[PDB]
């Protein structure tokens, strides 16, 4: 509101008082022009930022379907390690997800092997993996250790 | 001799009141 | 000297701190964005140019004076169904004598204002003389219509 | 002025400055850029040469008849590094995609725009990818990193603590082995 | 224009209509200069261009011409095989553009591509709507056209090569997408009324 | 069958930067009074390029850093029968990438933009600047991952990486599509002759001349015909007498030349605005594909999905990300 | 203000300081069922005491 845009002044009293009418049209209509455009080129960026933000809505709610209502199986969706469940809290302007994960630790080296041959047959494992303690063969799930 | 003027000579610029503001003004200043 | 300040007011309305904003680097971080505190980041301030140190002028090797004197001042100009064109060479045309004296009743220039015509440097120069009644001056100029 | 130029008034000829930013009048043809020789090779009808947006980038000298390229003086962007106020007032200044030699001897010399009335450009003057860095100090170790400057530069505020420049480290080194027979199995969560 | 159809001569006087492209072939110099003018006759200013064989002459007086100069106003002197000459008038100003190529054969215009520098632009100015070439063996006599050409500078400069932006469909698509080469698919090119 | 297939995504644009004075005004100071009058047109066309710029790394490090730690290249590229010495760094070899990584970077190939490559500028004020992450640490990240699916599998999605042998990971992998351990085991040597010639298609496929990259060239041919259309702008009239700033300024006098400098200015401050915002409405473009790309990377190099074709064709085994310019290619 | 418009002045007669408010203006909305089923209708003064 403070720039000219070419004409001689900002405020529009000046110009009508300092001048007669015909050379007063001109001059307004040039601060007419720039008001138009400065106001244009607000509106385009406020409608390329609500691009944006629909973007980011349309994803909380999807996160908001398949992490807090159930159990999401995508990797790295509802956070770090394996998904159990989710909390929303409300923000101004926005959503803050607590997700609560299980994550694995305290890893321990075996000797593993695919299958194991007792009278002429072959035998595979229905789930978990062959283990060796030393003394002698277990079968375990991937994820803990606990030996059958 | 010589010597130096550290943050002084600063003035009212003008007629306008103004509070709780930052105003950048250019004028002869020291 | 002139500088640019910039002014904090309290709520009473009294100054009571100041940065210059041409003194360093940091003053003019905190005159581009507006305060007296900075976080911690890369912030682009301002563009640089470079100032010239020199200047360079190049004209050809001419040393004849130039001849305004005959196109000017002679005894016969032809009529103007059957115009002279004369054409000016090799020469250094001065161009001051012909504004600065008060011989013209008008001096009208197409696409060069007559002050800048002693910086400039041409081709060649052809000079068009006749003789005409006093009201067919007004038909010497660009796209205009009459039947001289 | 399709031909060589013929009819002209009186100014003085003066020497040509070459390497140098200077303001340039060439035949009434006016600028201001540095002028360097020329490889480029000119028919006898023409007397400068044009870029695309009508630019001129040749001249011809009317004297010894040299022909000069013409370039623009330096220009750019100006960006401030800062640890923050609270740490410290000290900064560090790029100088956008220059050469260093020329910023260097520009200041020392009082030519360059921004003038900053109490400014050292010092002894850590860098040369980057990305533009000229003043008052950074080249550490050799890797680090992850702060502020990122570019072309894998980053700089941040270490140890009396001073602001230092280095190349990024991607992430921590780990290795695990290969073996055709071994199992490794969580034993907590 | 390319392709254009040329007029070949093995003395008329050739209208000269917007401008003339010239194009002589000769295994001995015959053709030397021509002659422009309006009536050809007494009644208006011509113009004469012609080399004796040391000399370069032009003179545009009013002349008389079968096949006694006064009213003189413009005078200059100065001191196989085809030649290729362009002519054309505008503003009074006469412009001449001349290049030469050797070539084998008389009988036909050889194809090919070669361009033409300036040489003369001559201030006078006359209406010239007709010319005769003057002789003492064959010459071909095009008309210019306004068109729009595409011309490439290699690095040096110099005109290798162009294309007529009028000549087909390809070549207006061409001028329409700046380049010389095109790939495959469907471009909107221009408008029709 | 096992079938290997191609995947093209974009993820960043080339950065550039506009000086606003030196377009429209170049080095007149006549010039730069009157582009005072029209406001803060400069510092916001400054700011978006800059914000634009600041967007492209974003785009780019969301994508490749998806490895905490580092691994090393391991020295025997031939796991459990399976041949993996076409997708890792040779070990001896001045270059770092990978051989498909070198065919694709001579697949897409890449004046007057006034980049620093020697630092040269043009008159027009255009620059082009440089990303953060090099190509060496962009392959340096698909080595990480290349090598961290070899050794561990899955494992380093979601925690430390733990070491499995290659078998046991595709026995694993094949208990995913409903398949049982035993049509593995008992076929195992067919199975990885048909991986190997799959990656020797592959690799003839990209070696004959072709298209598979049209959606990385694109990108590139975009943003050439983005500048030239500014470049060439400075060369229209916009109804002055001519359209260069030192003719005006050299055959006329000051209030004369006013008005002319009013229309060149009026016209490029149009012309550069429009290139500004065409310019963040092609940016929302490219950061779609980012976001999409990192979901891939994240869901299916990093793991195994049972969304239908959201991975190749078929039931989904195994993933693996290549560098390509400006963009990734997952197998 | 903080945005260079007028907001308080001093009286020349009396030397009282007094402030300066813009009179009420703002948008009107109308809210309506439809034209088949009434022709009530209820309208809203935006922002407005
Ligand atoms: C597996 O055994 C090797 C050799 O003893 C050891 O270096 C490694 O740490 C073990 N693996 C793990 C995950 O500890
Ligand atoms: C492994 O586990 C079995 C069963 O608990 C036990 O008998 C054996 O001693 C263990 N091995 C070692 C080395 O402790
Ligand atoms: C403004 O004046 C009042 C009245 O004395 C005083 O209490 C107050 O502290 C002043 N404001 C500041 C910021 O000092
Ligand atoms: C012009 O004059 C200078 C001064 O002597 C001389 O060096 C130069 O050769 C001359 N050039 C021509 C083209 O006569
Ligand atoms: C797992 O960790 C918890 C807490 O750190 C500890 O109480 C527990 O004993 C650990 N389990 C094993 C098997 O060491
Ligand atoms: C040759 O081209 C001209 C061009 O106008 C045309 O008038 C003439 O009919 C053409 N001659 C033949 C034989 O096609
Ligand atoms: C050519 O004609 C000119 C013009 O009359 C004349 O001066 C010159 O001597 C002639 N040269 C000859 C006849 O060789
Ligand atoms: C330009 O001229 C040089 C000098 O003869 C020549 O060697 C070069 O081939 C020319 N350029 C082209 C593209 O032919
Ligand atoms: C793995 O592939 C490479 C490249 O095709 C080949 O040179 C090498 O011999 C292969 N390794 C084998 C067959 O063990
Ligand atoms: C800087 O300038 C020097 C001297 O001209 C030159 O040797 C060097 O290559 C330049 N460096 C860059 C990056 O432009």
């Amino acid at each position: 509101l403070s720039s000219n845009f070419g004409a001689i002044s900002s405020v529009l009293n000046d110009i009508l008082s300092r001048l007669d009418k015909v050379e007063a049209e001109v001059q307004i209509d040039r601060l007419i022009t720039g008001r138009l455009q400065s106001l244009q080129t607000y509106v385009t960026q406020q409608l390329i930022r609500a691009a944006e933000i629909r973007a980011s809505a349309n994803l909380a709610a999807t996160k908001m379907s398949e992490c807090v209502l159930g159990q999401s199986k995508r990797v790295d969706f509802c956070g770090k390690g394996y998904h159990l469940m989710s909390f929303p809290q409300a923000a101004p302007h926005g959503v803050v997800f607590l997700h609560v994960t299980y994550v694995p630790s305290q890893e321990r080296n075996f000797t593993t092997a695919p299958a194991i041959c007792h009278e002429g047959k072959a035998y595979f494992p229905r789930e978990g993996v062959f283990v060796f303690n030393g003394t002698s063969w277990f079968i375990t799930q991937r994820n803990f250790f606990s030996p059958q | 001799t010589q010597h130096t003027s550290s943050m002084r000579g600063v003035y009212y610029p003008d007629e306008i009141f103004r509070s709780d503001t930052l105003y950048l003004t250019q004028d002869l200043f020291l | 000297k002139p500088t640019t300040f910039m002014l904090k007011y309290d709520e009473n309305g009294t100054i009571t701190d100041a940065v210059d904003c041409s003194q360093n680097p940091l003053a003019e971080l905190k005159c581009s964005v507006k305060s007296f505190e900075i976080d911690k980041g890369i912030y682009q301030t301002s563009n640089f140019r470079v100032v010239p140190s020199g200047d360079v002028v190049r004209f050809p090797n001419i040393t004849n004076l130039c001849p305004f004197g005959e196109v000017f001042n002679a005894t016969k100009f032809p009529s103007v169904y059957a115009w002279e064109r004369k054409k000016i060479s090799n020469c250094v045309a001065d161009y001051s004598v012909l504004y600065n004296s008060t011989f013209f009743s008008t001096f009208k220039c197409y696409g060069v204002s007559a002050t800048k015509l002693n910086d400039l440097c041409f081709s060649n120069v052809y000079a068009d003389s006749f003789v005409v009644k006093g009201d067919d001056v007004r038909q010497i100029a660009p796209g205009q219509t009459g039947v001289i | 002025l399709n031909a060589p130029a013929t009819v002209c008034g009186p100014k003085l000829s003066t020497d040509l400055i070459k390497n140098q930013c200077v303001n340039f009048n060439f035949n009434g043809l006016t600028g201001t850029g540095v002028l360097t020789p020329s490889s480029k090779r000119f028919q006898p009808f023409q007397q400068f040469g044009r870029d695309v947006s009508d630019f001129t980038d040749s001249v011809r000298d009317p004297k010894t008849s040299e022909i000069l390229d013409i370039s623009p003086c330096s220009f750019g962007g100006v960006s401030v590094i800062t640890p923050g106020t609270n740490a410290s007032s000290e900064v560090a200044v790029l100088y956008q995609d220059v050469n260093c030699t020329d910023v260097s001897t520009a200041i020392h010399a009082d030519q360059l725009t921004p003038a900053w009335r109490i400014y050292s450009t010092g002894n850590n003057v860098f040369q980057t990818q990305a533009g000229c860095l003043i008052g950074a100090e080249h550490v050799d170790t890797s680090y992850e990193c702060d502020i990122p400057i570019g072309a894998g530069i980053c700089a941040s505020y270490h140890t009396q603590k001073s602001i230092v420049a280095y190349t990024m480290s991607l992430g921590a080194d780990s290795s695990i082995a290969y073996s055709n027979n071994t199992i490794a199995i969580p034993t907590n969560f | 224009p390319f392709y254009s159809n040329v007029t070949g001569f093995h003395n008329p006087v050739i209208p000269f209509k917007d401008g003339i492209y010239f194009a002589a072939t000769e295994k001995s110099n015959v053709v030397r200069g021509w002659v422009f003018g309006s009536t050809m006759n007494n009644k208006s200013q011509s113009v004469i261009i012609i080399n004796n064989s040391t000399n370069v002459v032009i003179r545009a007086c009013n002349f008389e011409l079968c096949d006694n100069a006064f009213n003189c106003t413009f005078e200059y002197i100065s001191d196989k095989h085809l030649r290729e000459f362009v002519f054309k008038n505008k503003d009074g100003f006469l412009y001449v553009y001349k290049g030469y190529q050797p070539i084998d054969v008389v009988r036909d215009l050889p194809s090919g591509f070669n361009t033409l520098k300036p040489i003369f632009k001559l201030p006078l100015g006359i209406n010239i709507t007709n010319f005769r070439a003057i002789l003492t063996a064959a010459y071909f006599v095009g008309y210019l056209k306004p068109t729009t050409f595409m011309l490439k500078y290699d690095e040096n400069g110099t005109i290798t090569d162009a294309v007529d932006c009028s000549q087909n469909p390809l070549a207006e698509l061409k001028c329409s997408v700046k380049s010389f080469e095109i790939d495959k698919g469907i471009y909107q090119t221009s408008n029709f009324r | 069958s096992i079938s290997i297939t191609t995947e093209v995504m974009p993820v960043s644009m080339a950065k550039t930067s506009v000086d606003c004075n030196m377009y429209i005004c170049g080095d007149s100071t006549e010039c730069a009074n009157l582009l005072l009058q029209y406001g803060s047109f400069c510092t916001q066309l400054n700011r978006a390029l800059s914000g634009i710029a600041a967007e492209q790394d974003r785009n780019t490090r969301e994508v490749f850093a998806q490895v905490k730690q580092m691994y090393k290249t391991p020295t025997l590229k031939y796991f459990g029968g399976f041949n993996f010495s076409q997708i890792l760094p040779d070990p001896l070899k001045p270059t770092k990438r990978s051989f498909i990584e070198d065919l694709l970077f001579n697949k897409v190939t890449l004046k007057q933009y006034g980049e620093c490559l020697i630092c040269a500028q043009k008159f027009n004020g255009l620059t082009v600047l440089p990303p953060l992450l090099t190509d060496d640490m962009i392959a340096a990240y698909t080595a990480a991952l290349v090598s961290g699916t070899a050794t561990a599998g899955w494992t380093f999605g979601a925690g430390a990486a733990l070491q499995i042998p290659f078998a046991m990971q595709m026995a694993y992998r094949f208990n995913g599509i409903g398949v049982t351990q035993n049509v593995l085991y008992e076929n195992q040597k067919q199975i990885a002759n048909q991986f190997n010639k799959a990656i020797s298609q592959i690799q003839e496929s990209l070696t004959t001349t072709s298209t598979a990259l049209g959606k990385l060239q694109d990108v590139v041919n975009q943003n050439a015909q983005a500048l030239n259309t500014l470049v060439k702008q400075l060369s229209s009239n916009f109804g002055a007498i001519s359209s260069v700033l030192n003719d005006i300024l050299s055959r006329l006098d000051k209030v004369e030349a006013e008005v002319q400098i009013d229309r060149l200015i009026t016209g490029r401050l149009q012309s550069l605005q429009t290139y500004v915002t065409q310019q963040l409405i092609r940016a929302a473009e490219i950061r779609a594909s980012a976001n999409l790309a990192a979901t891939k990377m994240s869901e299916c190099v990093l793991g195994q999905s049972k969304r239908v074709d959201f991975c190749g064709k078929g039931y989904h085994l195994m993933s693996f990300p290549q560098a390509a310019p400006h963009g990734v290619v997952f197998l």
